[PDB]
């Protein structure tokens, strides 16, 4: 219903120019802590109104699509889209740092955790009695304004004693220990396989179409939920010119209630929990146990993307319960009142690296995100 | 408040140097009392304060920072006793008060 | 050449009631010419009034009978009160 | 048959538009060429300051508007909604102009 | 050159716009010449007093103060031009 | 979504597996190994 | 009616401004708001439409500001905790 | 220890004092923070007007109390 | 060249290196064996 937005002068690069096609994150002088000037982004968009953003690049060879999605930084790092407007980071240590008059925020790094084993460490610089941080894991659903842990879209641990955070509650289930100005936390997140994920997601799609559906029309929400595939993508990602640059708006997931399903076996409303998950933390190398084992399964039938419920029902038509390759848990970080935390990406900057062959570095799946982004859109280019 | 600049001594903003000059080179009477320009500058400042207050009020209620003559007509004519002082006068570039007589509305 | 007006003295009162606002020049020429009317209207009436009684001085007592005539209703009572309060402060200090 | 507005509901729009704006309502060139005609009868070869044609225009257009407020009251008083020249010539007669 | 009948430049919409602003709803067609017969009477007086202030100053240009003083004289004081 | 249905059913599983293969580390002729991985699945 | 009020608050900048000369610092002399020199008489009592309402004690006319809304300044996240916590205790 | 000297129209300050400080010692600290002379200051605690020669311990002023300051601006 | 036109990460050398010839292989396309050779033809 809308035409493809045409290119502009800076969009057609040439061999010689060394400028970077997603226009650089313009930084702003935030404050001085840890003997370092950190910086908030000033002129690059943030994720709002239940959107996620990504700088597009005009890709000249492509015909139906005229653009490609792109990230800014070379290796894996924080995507500056799902963060807060007072959340500062410097080009020196990549530690996120809010000012002392700013509160509990959240910052997500762009690497998705979908299946397999991913491990990385997170450096912690300045955690005083007055400045705090909450490191851990979250989906794309967890609002980066609130700190991770109020909901079932993220989990983390406290700074002092590492009280494990879910539903806002503080749980002393691990070994209690406090952060200081020099620790580093490592994350053995064991995930189920995408085959095992797909069947438990398909099971709920069958267990939700009619099994509790005996609202004024229940066929079309069943029809949308027929039409509920495990790994298939429905993406509406469109190029836009914002602030004199070029970007994508991607449809984002909404908050919803707890996935409950009546198993006739044990006679109790059972919770959907992922298979064989483990949330192990390193405290300077030592292991501390499994914080959570029952991670949510999310892939079609637990994440509702943004949907026009009065436009589509009346009628060609998209679906709520889809994938968009951004679906899963992320490297999630928070900061409070000057509490600084830095994310470590590569094996060369890791000190306590366990010896598993299934472990791949944080930069690795980032490249697999680089691998997935173009070729899924090449498939959508036909 | 101060001791120089005779308006400072009364604690005003409007000058009593300029007024006391203009009461003698204006030929209002022979000898101008030395109290007189002070009292006259006090009345002038009060009116300029009152008409700039209702002007500024109606400038924020139309979202604009500075004051253009359309606000000054709305400050005067909507008032009950500043319109009466300024009854015969006409403010340039200054619109009308919106009203429509009743029988002109439909029914 | 130097052609005096009340441009600044109106501005210094705008910063006392509404300290964040400014004023367009076309609506400064109005205020420049509003005060020059009330001046020549009060000093006018306060000079027919020092001449009906055969005085030859404009005291501060003519300027308050002149204000109690021209200014109507509640502008009379207030501009008398802020009148006398600013001449008392003059004589005392 | 297209969207035709009823007779009256462009009047009560043009009322509320024009009362809400401040701009001059008589085109400047057919007013400058009117003043210079009427000024001829008293002196020949008069230049006019550019401001002093605006200064004439701002008072004439605020006379007639103040007259049409005073006119329209007479119409309403006569149980009409139409102003006719037996209404202008009452507002002028009562105010003591003719 | 010497001109005549510029008053038909005070045109029929520009009479009804003034009328609209003064809040009138229906205008009889006989008005549009009556108003040009009022506006000529007004402008005659104001310019006749204004030229007289100019003529007195041994000047040949009707400045803005004259129009303001001619309007102040007939009791129609104009704030805005000094 | 007919051209989508075919490719996403059959091709995508091993196509992405060969595509995230070269994302790990590149040889100077990666297109050959992209060819090589597609033969091994069949 | 609203005359005296507007002259009352006019006396407060006729007093406070004389001795604020070096400092300066907010300390409650920072004009001691704006948007207060117009507030109104308005009170609160048992409402006809709920527990507590607000009543104009003066015949206020057509387009005239009553009162600014005052309170805390909190962002959207911390709003949602407060929106649920008060209801969790049942305010 | 810390106090508030929260002034009549609505805003607060944060001072550092001792309970052994005089009221005029506290009135000096307000003047250092506001320029307002100590003679025009009245310090009010539990409704009681405190005197310049007396100390904070005398009036049971504790940690993080709110004191009340009511300036009298001169003249005119 | 066209490495930078698909944005700027160094691991998106693929935009120069692999993408154009695979999409020209894919846009003619059917089993995976013909696509097994259609990624060989560029070298
Ligand atoms: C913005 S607050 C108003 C405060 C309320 N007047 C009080 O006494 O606390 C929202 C409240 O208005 C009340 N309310 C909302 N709509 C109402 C209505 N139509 N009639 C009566 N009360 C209503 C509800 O009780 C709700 O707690």
């Amino acid at each position: 219903s809308v035409p493809v937005i045409p290119y502009l002068d800076y969009d057609i690069v040439d061999l010689g120019s060394d400028i970077k096609k997603p226009d650089f994150p313009q930084l702003s002088e935030s404050h001085r802590i840890n003997e370092q000037q950190y910086y908030i982004t000033e002129d690059t968009p943030l994720n709002k109104r239940n959107f996620m953003y990504q700088p597009c690049a005009a890709n000249l060879m492509l015909d139906k699509l005229k653009y490609c999605g792109t990230d800014y930084f070379d290796k894996s790092s924080i995507n500056l889209m799902d963060r807060s407007d007072k959340l500062a980071f410097s080009l020196d240590d990549h530690s996120v740092s809010v000012s002392e008059n700013c509160g509990w925020r959240s910052v997500r790094s762009d690497v998705c955790m979908k299946e397999g084993k991913i491990y990385w460490e997170v450096e912690v610089k300045n955690v005083s009695d007055t400045s705090h941080i909450r490191c851990g894991i979250s989906r794309r659903e967890a609002s980066t304004e609130t700190p991770v842990g109020c909901d079932f879209y993220g989990y983390s641990i406290r700074d002092k004693g590492l009280q494990v955070i879910h539903e806002g509650r503080l749980h002393t289930v691990l070994k209690p220990h406090e952060m200081q100005a020099g620790d580093r936390i490592g994350f053995l997140l064991t995930l189920p396989s995408l085959q095992s994920q797909s069947e438990q997601a398909m099971d709920y799609s069958l267990k939700r179409i009619q099994e509790l559906n005996n609202k004024f029309n229940k066929e079309f929400y069943k029809f949308l939920l027929r039409s509920c595939e495990p790994t298939n993508v429905v993406r509406d990602q469109i190029a836009i010119r914002y602030k004199n640059q070029l970007f994508y708006e991607s449809t984002d997931y909404v908050k919803t209630t707890k996935p409950e399903y009546y198993d006739n076996r044990d006679d109790m409303q059972k919770f959907y929990e992922l298979e064989n998950s483990s949330f192990e933390v390193f405290v300077n190398g030592v292991s501390h146990g499994i914080a959570f084992e029952g991670l949510t399964p999310f892939l079609p039938p637990f994440s509702e993307l943004q949907y026009n419920e009065k436009f589509y029902l009346h009628h060609e038509i998209r679906n709520k319960y889809v994938n968009n390759n951004r679906l899963g848990y992320y490297a999630t970080l928070s900061s409070f009142q000057g509490g600084t935390a830095s994310i470590i990406t590569e094996a060369m900057e890791l000190k306590f690296l366990p010896k598993d062959v299934d472990i791949k570095t944080l930069n690795d799946i980032y490249n697999e995100q680089i691998a997935s982004d173009i070729v899924w859109d090449l498939i959508d280019e036909i | 408040a101060k001791a120089k600049t005779r308006s400072s001594r009364a604690g005003l903003q409007f000058p009593v140097g300029r007024v006391h000059r203009l009461l003698r080179k204006g030929n209002y009477a022979e000898r101008v009392g030395a109290g007189a320009p002070v009292y006259l500058a006090a009345v002038l400042e009060y009116l300029t304060a009152e008409i700039l207050e209702l002007a500024g009020n109606a400038a924020r209620d139309n979202k604009k920072t500075r004051i253009i003559p359309r606000h000054l007509q709305l400050a005067v004519r909507n008032d009950e006793e500043l319109n009466k002082l300024l009854g015969r006068v006409t403010i340039a570039q200054g619109g009308v008060l919106p009203n429509i007589q009743s029988v002109l509305l439909p029914k | 050449t130097r052609k005096e007006s009340y441009a600044i003295y109106v501005y210094k009162v705008l910063k006392q009631v509404h300290p964040d606002t400014g004023i367009s020049s076309k609506a400064m020429s109005i205020m420049n010419s509003f005060v020059n009317d009330v001046f020549e209207r009060i000093a006018g009436e306060a000079s027919r009034l020092a001449h009906y009684n055969k005085r030859s001085t404009i005291t501060s007592r003519e300027i308050q009978t002149a204000v109690r005539l021209l200014l109507p209703g509640e502008l009379a009572k207030h501009a008398v009160s802020e009148g006398t309060k600013a001449v008392t402060c003059y004589t005392s200090a | 048959k297209p969207h035709r507005y009823r007779p009256g509901t462009v009047a009560l729009r043009e009322i509320r538009r024009y009362q809400k704006s401040t701009e001059l309502l008589i085109r400047k060139l057919p007013f400058q060429r009117l003043v210079r005609e009427i000024a001829q009868d008293f002196k020949t070869d008069l230049r006019f300051q550019s401001s002093a044609v605006m200064a004439l225009q701002e008072a004439s257009e605020a006379y007639l508007v103040g007259l049409f407020e005073d006119t329209n009251l007479c119409g309403i008083h006569a149980k009409r909604v139409t102003i006719m020249p037996k209404d202008i010539q009452l507002a002028r007669r009562i105010r003591g102009e003719r | 050159k010497v001109l005549r009948d510029n008053i038909q430049g005070i045109t029929k919409p520009a009479i009804r716009r003034l009328a609209r602003r003064g809040g009138v709803k229906r205008i009889s067609g006989l008005i549009y010449e009556e108003t040009r017969g009022v506006l000529k009477v007004f402008l005659e007086n104001v310019i006749r007093d204004a030229v007289t202030y100019t003529e007195h100053a041994k000047r040949k240009t009707v400045t803005a103060m004259d129009v303001v003083y001619a309007l102040k004289r007939q009791g129609r004081t104009l704030y805005g031009f000094g | 979504s007919t051209t989508r249905r075919y490719l996403n059913e059959h091709v995508t599983k091993h196509l992405l597996e060969g595509m995230k293969l070269i994302a790990r580390e590149k040889p100077e002729d990666p297109l050959r190994v992209l060819g090589q991985f597609l033969i091994d699945a069949s | 009616s609203s005359r005296l009020n507007r002259v009352f608050q006019r006396r407060f900048q006729q007093d406070i401004e004389a001795q604020r000369a070096a400092i300066g610092f907010e300390s409650d002399l920072l004009s001691l708001n704006q948007l207060t020199k117009r507030k109104k008489p308005v009170t609160f009592a048992r409402s006809a439409i709920h527990n507590w309402g607000l009543y104009a004690l003066e015949p206020i006319a057509a387009k005239e500001m009553i009162i600014e809304y005052v309170g805390e300044s909190i962002r959207q996240p911390v709003a949602e905790m407060r929106e649920k916590r008060y209801i969790k205790s049942g305010i | 220890m810390q106090i508030f000297v929260k002034t009549l129209t609505g805003k607060t300050i944060t001072l550092e004092v001792e309970p052994s400080d005089t009221i005029e010692n506290v009135k000096a600290k307000i003047q250092d923070k506001e320029g307002i002379p100590p003679d025009q200051q009245r310090l009010i605690f539990a409704g009681k007007q405190l005197e310049d020669g007396r100390t904070l311990s005398d009036y049971n002023i504790q940690k993080e109390s709110t004191l009340h300051l009511v300036l009298r601006l001169r003249g005119c």
